[PDB]
C-alpha cells in the first residue's frame, strides 16, 4: 500500500505535471492489494465465526 | 563629479532563458534542443523527437515531457533523432545537460564536431600514443593518456 | 586519477577538446578549430616602470597551478 503512495510523491516530486494521470494507477495497486489482505483477513473470520 | 554618469546593463538579461513550469498538465510532443559549443549554438530550438547522451553514471536518453533533470555529460557521443527517423551523431567534450519538464534541452558544450569529420586512420595513431604514456610512470603523462583514451576508447567502439 | 592530482574540471575538459581537435579529419572546421585549443596567452603585472610575467598559473596544461 505505502509502497504504492510512497511512489506517486517522489514521481509527483520529479514530475507535478502527471501528478494527475497517475493517481488511477495508484488507487488501482492499493485497492488490489487492501483486496488480497481482506480475503486474508475474511479466511480468519470465515474460519470463526461459523466453524464449531 | 558627475553623480553616476554610466549605468551599464547586466549581460544575463540579453539571453532568452526559458522560464519553468509547475502544473501545467500538458506533455510536450516533441523537444526543442539547443547544442551549444564553446560559444555558438550548432542547433537552436529545432524540434526533435528524441536524443541520447552519455554520463558517468551511464548512458540516459531523453523523449518529450522528460522530468527535469541536470547533469554532466562524460565525454563520449551524443545522438540526436529527428522525427523523420535520422539520426545525428555528435563528439562532445564534457559540459552539462539541462532539461525541462515543458520540453526544452540545453546541452552545453565545450566541443561538437560530427562523427563524419573523424576518421578511423588518424585516430589508431593516437590510441598507442595515449596508451603508453598511460603506461609511463610519471603523474603529468599518466592522466593525460588516461584522459586521451577516454575520449578516443567510445570513438573506436562507435566507428566499428 | 586526474582528480586529486589537482586539475580542475577545465582543463580537463580543454585537454579532451584538443584530442578531438587531433583527430578529426583535415578540413575547413579543423581550421577553425585549432584556434579553440592553440595556447598564445599570457600574464603580465606591471613594477615599478616595467613589465613582468606572473608564471604561477600556466598555460600549458599538464602542468598543475600552486
Amino acid at each position: 500500500v505505502a509502497m504504492c503512495f510512497s511512489s506517486y510523491m517522489l514521481a509527483a516530486a520529479r514530475q507535478p505535471n502527471m501528478s494527475a494521470k497517475l493517481l488511477p494507477y495508484c488507487i488501482l495497486g492499493f485497492a488490489l492489494s487492501e483486496a488480497l489482505a481482506l480475503f486474508t483477513l475474511l479466511i480468519a473470520l470465515l474460519e470463526l465465526f461459523v466453524f464449531s | 563629479q558627475d553623480p553616476r554618469k554610466f549605468f551599464p546593463d547586466n549581460g544575463f538579461r540579453f539571453f532568452d532563458g526559458p522560464e519553468d513550469s509547475f502544473g501545467d498538465g500538458n506533455i510536450p510532443a516533441q523537444i526543442i534542443l539547443t547544442l551549444t559549443r564553446q560559444d555558438e549554438f550548432i542547433l537552436k530550438q529545432e524540434p526533435v523527437a528524441a536524443i541520447t547522451i552519455r554520463t558517468n553514471e551511464g548512458e540516459m536518453g531523453v523523449l518529450a515531457g522528460h522530468e527535469y533533470t541536470v547533469q554532466q555529460l562524460a565525454p563520449g557521443i551524443l545522438e540526436v533523432e529527428y522525427e523523420g527517423g535520422k539520426k545525428d551523431q555528435y563528439v562532445i567534450s564534457g559540459g552539462f545537460a539541462h532539461v525541462n519538464d515543458t520540453g526544452v534541452v540545453d546541452i552545453n558544450t565545450v566541443e561538437a564536431v560530427p562523427l563524419e569529420e573523424i576518421d578511423h586512420e588518424k585516430l589508431a595513431k593516437a590510441l598507442e600514443e595515449a596508451r603508453a604514456k598511460s603506461q609511463s610512470p610519471d603523474e603529468a603523462v599518466r592522466i593525460q593518456g588516461e584522459i586521451a583514451l577516454e575520449i578516443f576508447e567510445p570513438l573506436e567502439a562507435a566507428l566499428h | 586519477s586526474w582528480r586529486d592530482a589537482g586539475i580542475s574540471y577545465l582543463r580537463y575538459l580543454s585537454i579532451v577538446t584538443r584530442c578531438i581537435h587531433e583527430v578529426q579529419k583535415e578540413g575547413p572546421l579543423l581550421t577553425k578549430n585549432v584556434r579553440f585549443s592553440t595556447i598564445g596567452w599570457k600574464s603580465l603585472y606591471l613594477d615599478h616602470g616595467a613589465t613582468k610575467e606572473y608564471t604561477a598559473i600556466p598555460a600549458e596544461l599538464e602542468k598543475i597551478p600552486e
